[PDB]
């Protein structure tokens, strides 16, 4: 009797009359891919098939999966969102995701301080659980990174449905020297606390390309752990303020 | 030329090459998107038959973006046979549709008229295709070439290992590899997608492929898929160059994007001739899919089909040892579901292939599209009816990493066995001696990781 | 027995073998009709895994209308090599799929397994295969018969030649055969289904089939898809008679709606043994399909998947010519687009070829299905890879009387040619001095009716 | 590096790499005429030995005329595989003959290791090769390119039509072109040289052959034999393009005395791509000679071998669909007499197959050499078994305008049935059509030029 979601149905050898099984054993502890799990014939074992299965209900839910508005409130965060109303939208029209709405523009205005050196955003993208495991071993050192020691630092705010160009004009509208988004990247099958960085120097809506910015990613346990990744983001931050450039704009 | 049709006693007009292409595709969730779809079925059917009627010199002399404004444009336009072209110039694309799928129109007849093509032509030629058309077609229009294995001889198929890590750890990229060669995956190319972007980085894990590579005496290829600039940094420093890969796009503003200017791939060109492991004449490697100039602002009001047809007549120019499609990579947006992805991967196969680069796909999905492996594997098979010169492998196809699903080291191995084909004749060869395959079918002893310790 | 499994913490109770049956499916629009679906993806998957660690035995002694009340039920029983089921009755249906497609299994491994198969257990592998697994799965078990052509042979394809007419129009038939032959379709059968049901009209029909099989040798069979008993009688009274078809159902409430009894088949087999113009040793023509039994009242609780390999039992008790399945011959209220239908066809194929019959496939679809022919294209190159033994035939698959859209005579050249797949040999033997098949190929003069003029 | 070994108690004394390559040689007439030869037998011998023993990277890093003050020594080097270089830098001229006629080394391994060679380094392997050495070892070293014909598959000979006249008179051109396809020639290409060197001439002799191509549909390719700047002119005025022709030489100064500059074939490649009626990738044609460089003043104290490896390695840069030495084309002062014309033959077919080009000779000699129609044939059929890509045709050898006797149509006939070989498998299909050809063999209505009319 297994659970296909147990640590003993992931660690599952399934390759049958094995030449080296102590080797077997220390390759499927050497990765997370789902690797050693044998065959039949060409195609793959029944229980390799079934825990496969498993994961892809478990993803399918995540990529709908909707942060509390009352969890952004506990994190101190204005929440603003984009042009999008709702989940299903989302997924359908990237162009509105990538635009605050006409209410979002005007509570940046409002709430927030104005020409930062550094602006923290945060947003759920396509992966909630990004950002609501990582949230709090993430932005305090980040927090901490760029004010001790530094700069003029811009209030961390959450954008509700958030694709990646909105941020050029969040850095238009308050004025920021380097604007940082923090975001929920696609869920894998097998995991959904993924996150990226994604950090541009001095963005501008007409004029700013992707290659401007310097993308972060695979932070989470199972990649680089978000500490150790808060204190990236910040060595990234102040190089881009040396350097006045981000992306393929950068040195090294 | 007419920008018009009657169907059923109603008059259809399009206002120009560039809306009759658009609205000629079969239904996909990008061109609605995009606000360049048919509204109707019925328009659907008009724009393709006024497309059907239009000449091939009608498509050629309209391309979506214009000579003076875009590199793409002007490097497909400067590329074209003129004396191939002004034979079928007068040819309409109804003509042009049941010349490339004759059987009296030979691999050597196709090999000078699609120099007489430019890409928005080639799409033009699969948008009032049918799916077995497509798959027929591309079948009978072989792209062979040559690195350290030969890819796309009829008959064959073959398979990148995709070893990707969240961290590029070396035992798991290893790990990864020894499982692809245990099932014959890995003649196409051993690629990785690395996390960081970076020449020590690049070098180790060039280092950890090339170290199973020369221990085990292989047939292939390493690859990096980092940006094509620090690929040729490590190279140019000593880590061992094999393909070099670059993702491109069908516009110039769509290369801009990414941070693309032709003359890194003439410099990538030029690396690869002084410095790369390959014993053949191609070295390059790119990598494409539909949506990405959407996705850029760079489609210029043209469909996302004609636009990916663009980055084929980019590739050409280059003459790579592989190119293929990511087909469904980015999401539900730009192809919502399993019949959309169908397709896609159909038309972008058969366009590559009429292109004349060495065409294959990466049939996937992600976890927000209408979408399960049930498709991947539709498509697989599919295409290598079609003959699809090759797709990934990874462990069942879970990307640990790139979070999407791809095709499992299984799936080649079926494919293989179901359909009678074999891998490159080379890579076949070393898989013979190490004992996983004998006659095209996976030894006894095969799928086991651990036959390399 | 467990009924039972957790899945990430959540614990999954099911009532019986026939809601573990029927929740396991593939997501189907008849299952959510039936009321008898997965409430959810996560149960699903809970389904499967209950249902891959029951065992053989567990699935055939829990038939889904039991013995006592239903004569299908009693003949799939009774048919059973208990010497061959008390091998594999411990067996969990986990170990039975990778029986299946392990290629240490070969096709006479299988030969006698299959003997100690009930339809349910069938069912049952088809349920956790994914859509490669059903297709190599399918492939790797061949199913050859013989009428005047033989039909299943690996390397080769097959097709009915489907001339149907509005009126029972004898030119308008006539016309169609001319057209299908010079395809090279036919040698499975040419089949028609008749508007009206009456010994003067079946004669006339099967006198029209038979007048162009004589006139030009033909090695082939003439088949007129009225009721069992009609076809009987008109034999009787002097019709030729090729092959015998009834359409059938995986229940006897089923067949009492088909008007059915078995002793009709069993009366069928006899009259063709004394009156049929058939060399081989089988002359009997299933039609079958998923959803029929749901129609009729007739599945009791049961999914339509599990009531379909029911009729697969069925068929194999009177060892007939060939089967196929009429995939989506209904509509969308049991099989809803694209990606169910293909589904069920790669099911229905698995089942049929697991159950140890002539398996074929009508890959079609109806206009209130959310379906076009790109679906027919996909799934017929799909099953062909599967080594399904037949397809149908129609111009440009257009039928004009039952209302659907079926596969081309077109579809099985392209096949055939894309596949390097061949007619049965007797048949193909016939192309070849009719100058309209070469070395598998149509020669330049096929695809024209008026070479036999 | 040594410059010294001693040979019976006697000690050789050389100068530099120059003087090694140059005694070492086999003894010509030219060499000696350069002032360059080994004054003995045990000179030549202990040249030989010491140039064993001198290493990849003592050859390379000594090119006979110096990078700075020559743009083919530029060529040559920018285009070497510095890492394919790196392996093998450290490895004697002895190993590496070894290497190359070593059964354990495969095409895959010289087609990667030739990469990291100069054209010296070619130039000093052959000199340390017996004949049988230059044959088997041309003969493992195969190179295959396509223009409408693929030439130098192994188990084929192609043959030159070469119908020279001495008005370019457009009926003689025709009758000799009629005669040597009757005879199964001209699959590498029809190739006139022109008595006028102008554009309405040059296109009047391509639409004769043209006219005749066209016709009868032959795979085939024409071209005309003028300087390289007016086939471009009259290619653009709108002259059906073949092959485009230059004849070359291995220094700067003897392409300033040949009236090239590099750009010229820079621009014949990229007017090729343009206007050329090909549908393979290689469509340029350069002859070649030792001779011409002393001839020339311009071999700067190298010997005819080493400085005839160097066109090779200028010819390497534009990927030639075929180049042929024209080994005896001049007469007795640079080759004497029978036995150096085969020598330099078998060293000038194998120097072009260990550079990678689609080596040819023509096997000629001229009246005031000592020489006769013996040697040609001598020559061709030992060329032939070192997989000579291709010959020359004309009607016995005669040509009537360019005053020397080549081989004749019979000889490739002859070649061919001897060691049973094909043409180029596209032209071969064309004979076999016209009733040629059958199975290798000229039928009993070939060699007749009237079979055309
Ligand atoms: C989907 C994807 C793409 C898509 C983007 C299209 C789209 N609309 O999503 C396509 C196919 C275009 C793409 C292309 C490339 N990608 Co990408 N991509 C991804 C992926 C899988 C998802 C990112 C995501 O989910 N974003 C979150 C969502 C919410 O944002 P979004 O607004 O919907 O999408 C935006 C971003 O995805 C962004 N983007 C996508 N890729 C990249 C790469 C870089 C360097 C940047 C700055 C931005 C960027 O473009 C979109 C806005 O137009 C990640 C892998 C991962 N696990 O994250 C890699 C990843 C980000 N890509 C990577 C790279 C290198 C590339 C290329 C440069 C490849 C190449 N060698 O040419 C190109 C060019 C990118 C560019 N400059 O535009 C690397 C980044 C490495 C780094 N730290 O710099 C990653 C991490 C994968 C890897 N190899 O490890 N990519
Ligand atoms: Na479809
Ligand atoms: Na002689």
């Amino acid at each position: 009797a297994l659970d296909l979601g147990s640590a003993e149905a992931k660690a599952w050898i399934g390759v049958e009359n094995p030449h080296r099984a102590d080797v077997l054993t220390e390759l499927r502890r050497s990765t997370v891919a789902r690797v050693c799990t044998g065959r039949a014939g060409p195609r793959p074992r029944t229980q390799a098939l079934l825990r496969f299965l498993a994961d892809h209900s478990r993803s399918k839910d995540t990529v709908l999966k909707e942060v509390p508005e009352e969890w952004v409130k506990a994190q101190g965060l204005l929440e603003v969102r984009s042009e999008i109303s709702d989940k299903n939208l989302y997924l359908t029209r990237p162009d509105m995701g990538r635009r605050l709405c006409a209410e979002a523009v005007e509570a940046l205005k409002a709430q927030c301080v104005a020409n930062p050196d550094v602006q923290v955003v945060i947003s759920d993208g396509l992966s909630t659980d990004a950002i609501t495991v990582n949230y709090e071993e993430i932005l305090p050192p980040l927090m901490a990174g760029l004010k001790q020691a530094g700069l003029k630092v811009g209030t961390p705010f959450f954008v509700r449905y958030g694709r990646v160009k909105i941020e050029d004009q969040i850095g238009e509208i308050l004025g920021a020297k380097v604007v940082i988004l923090l975001v929920g990247e696609r869920p894998g099958l097998g995991q959904s606390e993924s996150l990226s960085c994604y950090a541009v120097y001095s963005p501008r809506m007409a004029t700013t390309v992707e290659a401007d910015r310097t993308c972060i990613s695979n932070i989470h346990q199972g990649g680089t752990p978000p500490v150790e990744a808060a204190a990236v983001i910040v060595d990234l931050a102040k190089r881009m303020l040396e350097q006045k450039a981000s992306g393929i704009n950068m040195t090294r | 030329m007419k920008l018009k049709t009657t169907l059923f006693g109603n008059v259809y007009q399009f206002k120009d090459v560039k809306e009759v292409l658009a609205k000629a595709n079969e239904l996909r969730s990008g061109d609605v998107l995009a606000g360049v779809a048919a509204a109707s079925s019925q328009e659907r059917v008009a724009a393709k038959q006024v497309l059907s009627e239009m000449t091939v010199a009608d498509i050629r002399n309209n391309p979506v973006i214009a000579y003076e404004d875009d590199c793409v444009t002007r490097l497909i336009q400067d590329d074209v046979n003129e004396t191939a072209y002004n034979q079928i110039k007068n040819w309409s694309i109804s003509e042009l549709r049941e010349y490339v799928l004759s059987d009296e129109t030979s691999v050597d007849d196709i090999a000078f008229t699609r120099k007489g093509l430019t890409s928005e032509v080639v799409a033009a030629v699969a948008k009032i295709c049918s799916n077995a058309d497509l798959i027929y077609g591309a079948k009978k229009m072989p792209v062979i070439k040559k690195a350290n294995t030969t890819i796309g001889i009829p008959g064959t198929f073959s398979a990148r290992l995709q070893p990707n890590d969240t961290r590029d750890d070396v035992q798991s990229i290893a790990a990864q590899i020894y499982e692809g060669l245990s099932f014959g995956v890995g003649d196409a190319v051993i690629g990785v997608n690395p996390v960081t972007d970076d020449v020590e980085n690049l070098s180790r894990v060039l280092d950890t492929i090339y170290g199973v590579i020369d221990k085990f005496n292989i047939p292939t290829q390493g690859c990096v898929l980092a940006h094509v600039t620090t690929q040729i940094e490590a190279i140019r420093r000593g880590a061992p160059g094999g393909l070099i890969f670059q993702s491109i796009c069908g516009s110039e503003k769509g290369l801009k994007e990414f941070g693309v200017e032709l003359a890194m791939l003439d410099e990538a060109r030029a690396v690869g001739a002084e410095f790369n492991r390959i014993a053949g004449e191609n070295c390059l490697y790119f990598e494409t899919g539909q949506g990405s100039a959407l996705s850029a602002g760079a489609n210029f009001g043209a469909d996302q089909v004609t636009m990916e047809a663009r980055n084929y007549g980019l590739a050409r120019h280059y003459d790579p040892f592989i190119v293929n499609t990511v087909v469904g990579f980015i999401g539900p947006e730009y192809l919502y579901n399993d019949r959309q992805i169908i397709r896609a991967g159909l038309e972008d196969h058969f366009m590559g292939k009429l292109s004349g680069i060495s065409m294959g796909c990466d049939c996937c999905y992600t976890n927000h599209a209408d979408a399960d492996q049930n498709l991947n594997e539709n498509l697989m098979i599919l295409l290598a009816t079609a003959g699809c010169n090759y797709i990934m492998g990874m462990p069942l196809g879970d990307d640990i990493m790139l979070n999407y699903q791809t095709t499992a080291f299984h799936d080649t191995a079926t494919v293989r066995q179901l359909l009678n084909l074999r891998p490159s004749p080379e890579f076949e060869r070393w898989l013979e001696s190490m004992g996983i395959m004998a006659n095209g079918r996976l030894t006894k002893r095969a799928g086991d990781p651990s036959l390399f310790f």
